[PDB]
């Protein structure tokens, strides 16, 4: 996250950690959304221009993390994938079009002070609430800057952009199931998501339950915090029926 | 789930984090 | 592998 804030305790419980096992290494974030699924990003998993595929086996899941780097004994809950599945139509060849994964944990994991699901949006809170102008929150483990690591857990409040400006401000095709976040150069105020940030939640606070709801996954950039760039998230909603798909199928 | 997006340290006693204000803010 | 050991369990 660049120009972001430490995280405070529990202030994002459902913040998710994708962890190597070998060598051991933070791979991307991630969210809770439930006991037994982690929401992320598909670029997290597959993207076969880096040789990436992870298969389960190559992955933990760390819950309840704050630490960037340490084990955080008694707090933190570390996670076994039993399932991964990616979105059957993620466009990793050209713009990282829907560009979200479900993975589903082997035993469910407890909720505490620090772990908690976040909810998905419905169609009216998203309608509500993906407007440009208001802001969203985005937390990560990721760089500090585009050229830098974290100690904790960090958070960004960014408003949602306006579509035309995210699509004047980049070469790169963009979807319906995306939608970009950041300031604009003249409101002084800036932040990002940077590299090692994937995956993770763009969350929202509904002034209407008081509920915190992901309404994006950190998806891509064109560097970080950059003027006259913003980040674009996978646009949660959109492909929420895969999303319920996918869960009430395997479980 | 039910309780989703009720965190324990902060809605669950209402008590705020310092930036939720932000979004309320902007939520115009 | 700045990050401090996990639990050999968990693997
Ligand atoms: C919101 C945000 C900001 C900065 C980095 C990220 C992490 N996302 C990434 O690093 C991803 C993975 C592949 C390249 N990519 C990027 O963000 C690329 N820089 C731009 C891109 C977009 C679509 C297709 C190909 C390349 C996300
Ligand atoms: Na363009
Ligand atoms: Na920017």
């Amino acid at each position: 996250i660049v120009e972001g804030s430490d995280a405070e305790i529990g202030m994002s419980p459902w913040q998710v950690m994708l962890f190597r096992k070998s060598p051991q290494e933070l791979l991307c974030g991630a969210s809770l959304i439930s006991d037994r699924w982690v929401l992320t990003a598909a670029h997290c998993l597959l993207y076969p221009p880096w040789d990436k595929n992870f298969t389960e086996n190559d992955l933990l899941v760390r819950i309840g993390k704050h630490s960037r780097t340490r084990y955080e004994r008694n707090i933190e809950k570390i996670s076994m994938l039993e399932k991964i599945y990616i979105h059957p139509r993620y466009n990793w060849r050209e713009n990282l079009d829907r560009d979200i994964a479900l993975m589903k944990l082997k035993k469910p994991v407890a909720f505490s002070d620090y772990i908690h699901p976040v909810c998905l949006p419905d169609r009216e809170t998203a309608a509500s609430l993906l407007q440009a102008g208001y802001k969203g929150r985005v937390t990560g483990w990721g760089n500090l800057k585009e050229t830098g690591q974290p100690s904790v857990l960090q958070v960004v409040n960014l408003p949602i952009v306006e579509r035309p400006v995210c699509k004047d401000s980049t070469r790169i095709r963009i979807t319906d199931n995306m939608f970009c976040a950041g300031y604009k150069p003249d409101e002084g105020k800036r932040g990002d998501a940077c590299e090692g940030d994937s995956g993770g939640p763009f969350v929202m606070k509904s002034p209407f339950n008081n509920r915190w709801y992901q309404m994006g996954i950190v998806s891509w950039g064109e560097g970080c915090d950059r003027d006259g760039k913003y980040g674009f998230y996978t646009h949660v909603f959109r492909l929420k029926k895969w999303i319920q798909k996918v869960i009430d199928q395997f479980g | 789930e039910a309780d989703c997006g009720l965190r324990p340290l902060f809605e669950k006693k209402s008590l705020e984090d310092k930036t939720e204000r932000e979004l309320l803010e902007s939520y115009i | 592998g700045d990050f401090e050991e996990i639990p050999e369990e968990y693997l």
